[PDB]
RNA sequence: CCGGAGCGAAAGCGUUUGCCAAGAACGUUUUCAUUAAUCAAGAACGAAAGUCGGAGGUUCGAAGACGAUCAGAUACCGUCGUAGUUCCGACCGUAAACGAUGCCGACCCGCGAUCCGGCGGCGUUUGACCCGCCGGGCAGCGUUGCGGGAAACCACGAGUCUCUGGGCUCCGGGGGGAGUAUGGUUGCAAAGCUGAAACUUAAAGGAAUUGACGGAAGGGCACCACCAGGAGUG
RNA sequence: AACGAGGAAUUCCCAGUAAGCGCAGGUCAUCAGCUUGCGUUGAUUAAGUCCCUGCCCUUUGUACACACCGCCCGUCGCUAC
């Protein structure tokens, strides 16, 4: 089995699935939900991430990638740490599309102590 | 908001000082 | 009138605590007044853990969990349904809900 | 126009022979086009692999970064670059109602390998303990951090990079600190969490073949 | 992949937004394995037979 | 990790290590021997913003531009960004600087925890944990239906108040006018401290209760709701 | 003549019920494309849910109490002190 590393930037307003080699140096294939939907409002929807990892499996099989290490990633830093809605739809679409998954681990950029986050002391009053 | 009654009062006192300063 | 004996925070014997930021609104909330919520959930959902299990190249691999420490302000901890408005006598129950 | 993957050839990444397996996977890079040789990119890559992918009967939360340093015959050779625990297992060891004493040293081995090893230990609640909180005093915190910084340097200074790696794959350093701190306050999860390599010495291929031999 | 058949063994309760789905656990008949639960739509009682096209997922709610 | 835990007169204070001189509590058959308590006048300190003079300006972000929404947004939302936010010195002395509760002292309930020190007791473990006790410290619960209060609530008393007197300082006298005017005074300025009157007004306000309401939460109900469809309207 | 099972939407109903069919009464000198009844033929689907839209109860908040069709703030404009 040709092991790989799959970087899933599961955040809000967009969902990224980035498949690279074992070192993460060369990008084998990467797509976004906006590449499959007409309106950018449906980017964070799990249906867009469902179509994203689907065609990725073909590009992984065409080049020879069979297994993919899951590297789940949220926005991190000052912003939220919980991954977006595409964290599970893209992960399930990867295994269901005839691939292999192994050694799942999430890498979210959590800071020891960040700077002042966007929005004042009163917070985003939406 | 009682704080803006204090904001407008400090703004009115500051204008009364400029009127009283030009009468020196 | 004073609604809570502790004024809605855990400041006893102190004059000022370090304010932290919320999660869903990014509001400066004191450390003792923050609505702590230690979320520990699996990386893969229970509805999709079986698809990842059969696709695992190993025999028995326990899926890790998402250990997230969330902070909520009073205005958001209620909108997000983390905490509710309890009765006058029910507010004194400091026991965590089961 | 043309698919860039047509000029990409696969290289089998390897590892030091002190582990249980050398085959770590496959990498990819474009072939030599002009002056830019394909070796100009496969000599600086880093592979972050876990211990269960390196060892056969060890834990899976200890990840090891292996930087590439030489390519010999369509295969890419690697060497130690840095250890780091998983994000999830690190957030699980930290618990409430107990003191957390961290420590970090930056000392080099017998060779010019400057290593920065990070160790983290937590105190342990006694079995017959009725008190909820197990809090050691501030001076009791210092004594625990003293032994944590002293053993990280002593065990890494009397050996070269090859031997300390074999002492790094298990928790050999973490188990002795808990026994040392027990004389003052019992600890629970004494663990070396991260190893950072800041500066790299003038590498000799003679010592590389001695490890991989 | 070969098709597998199963008999309804127990009804759990109504699921779905409108309550049209009925969570019902099934059990294979030919080979005694994978006594997994499935989601059924319509009137379901004890003793029915569901021709499961797959045997991989639970699909709770 | 970090807690209704500690420390400090407060504001305030949590990465490592080092340096520097303080502090409570406890220990004491040490020492001094009433040297006190509270304190007009006077002074140190005092979050943040602001101000003057340098460095640095990541992020955030007054102002400001622009993007959206609306009948209209000079806002919330979004991009960007000055001052500012960061550090250095001199100012400013203002906060819901709140425990909205001065300091000292006596007396006046109980229990379980917690913090530091001391004391004596089966044990476990090479101080840790266990059972207590004495002294202060942050607090909590229970009873306040041994009291107090308009009540909410109060043993960090808000108890020992017509059965009124332990000591002392500050301060309030219906709501507005108004922390305004004026004078003095401080300040680079913004402003700080001190502080009126004319005039106007029969209420303002506190606590609690029942209704109503919420764009609050929870639960429940009906083919004038939907699901599943079936008729027909448009 | 338009109307080829009919736009976005929308009404009704789960048993002799919906619907189809026709009758009779009320209105009425003359009249039923209406309505109140009546019998006739006779199903589809469902023996459910807060999903949606309407609804009461409890908790909670209030400066509301001829009660959210509530109350109330400032600028501007008029007059008087
Ligand atoms: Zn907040």
């Amino acid at each position: 089995n040709v092991f790989g590393v799959c970087h899933i930037f599961a955040s809000f307003n967009d969902t990224f699935v980035h498949v690279t080699d074992l070192s993460g140096k060369e990008t084998i294939c990467r797509v976004t939900g906006g590449m499959k939907v007409k309106a950018d409002r449906d980017e964070s929807s799990p249906y867009a991430a469902m179509l994203a990892a689907q065609d990725v499996a073909q590009k992984c099989k065409e080049l020879g990638i069979t297994a993919l290490h899951i590297k789940l990633r949220a926005t991190g830093g000052n912003r939220t740490k919980t991954p977006g809605p595409g964290a599970q739809s893209a992960l399930r679409a990867l295994a269901r599309s005839g691939m292999k998954i192994g050694r799942i681990e999430d890498v979210t950029p959590i800071p020891s102590d960040s700077t002042r986050r966007k929005g004042g002391r009163r917070g985003r009053r939406l | 908001r009682a704080k803006w009654r204090k904001k407008r009062m400090r703004r009115l006192k500051r204008k009364r000082r400029k009127m009283r300063q030009r009468s020196k | 009138t004073k609604k809570r004996r502790n004024n809605g925070r855990a400041k006893k014997g102190r004059g000022h605590v370090q304010p932290i930021r919320c999660t869903n609104c990014a509001r400066c909330v004191p450390k003792d007044k923050a609505i702590k919520k230690f979320v520990i959930r699996n990386i893969v959902e229970a509805a999709a853990v079986r698809d990842i299990s059969e696709a695992s190249v190993f025999d028995s691999y326990v899926l890790p969990k998402l250990y997230v420490k969330l902070h909520y302000c009073v205005s958001c901890a209620i909108h997000s349904k983390v905490v509710r408005n309890r009765s006058r006598e029910a507010r004194k129950d400091r026991t965590p809900p089961p | 126009i043309v698919d860039p993957f047509s000029k990409k050839d696969w290289y089998d990444v390897k590892a030091p022979a002190m582990f249980n397996i050398r085959n770590l996977g496959k990498t990819l890079v474009t072939r030599t086009q002009g002056t830019r040789i394909a070796s100009d990119g496969l000599k600086g890559r880093v592979f972050e692999v876990s211990l269960a992918d390196l060892q056969n009967d060890e834990v899976a939360f200890r990840k090891f970064k292996l930087v590439t340093e030489d390519v010999q015959g369509k295969n890419c050779l690697t060497n130690f670059h840095g250890m780091d625990l998983t994000r999830d297992k690190m957030c699980s060891m930290v618990k409430k109602w107990q003191t957390m004493i961290e420590a970090h040293v930056d000392v080099k081995t017998t060779d010019g390998y400057l290593l920065r090893l990070f160790c983290v230990g937590f105190t342990k609640k006694r079995t017959n303990q009725i008190r909820k909180t197990s809090y050691a005093q501030h001076q009791q915190v210092r004594q625990i951090r003293k032994k944590m910084m002293e053993i990280m340097t002593r065990e890494v200074q009397t050996n070269d990079l090859k031997e300390v790696v074999n002492k790094l794959i298990p928790d050999s350093v973490g188990k002795d600190i808990e026994k040392a701190c027990q004389s003052i306050y019992p600890l629970h999860d004494v663990y070396v969490r991260k190893v950072k390599m800041l500066k790299k010495p003038k590498f000799e291929l003679g010592k590389l073949m001695e490890l991989h031999g | 992949q070969p098709i597998k058949l199963a008999r309804v063994t127990k009804v759990l309760g109504r699921t779905g937004s409108q309550g049209q789905c009925t969570q019902v656990r099934v059990e294979f008949m030919d080979d005694s394995n994978r006594s997994i639960i499935r989601n059924v739509k319509g009137p379901v009682r004890e003793g029915d037979v569901l021709t499961l096209l797959e045997s991989e997922r639970e699909a709770r709610r």
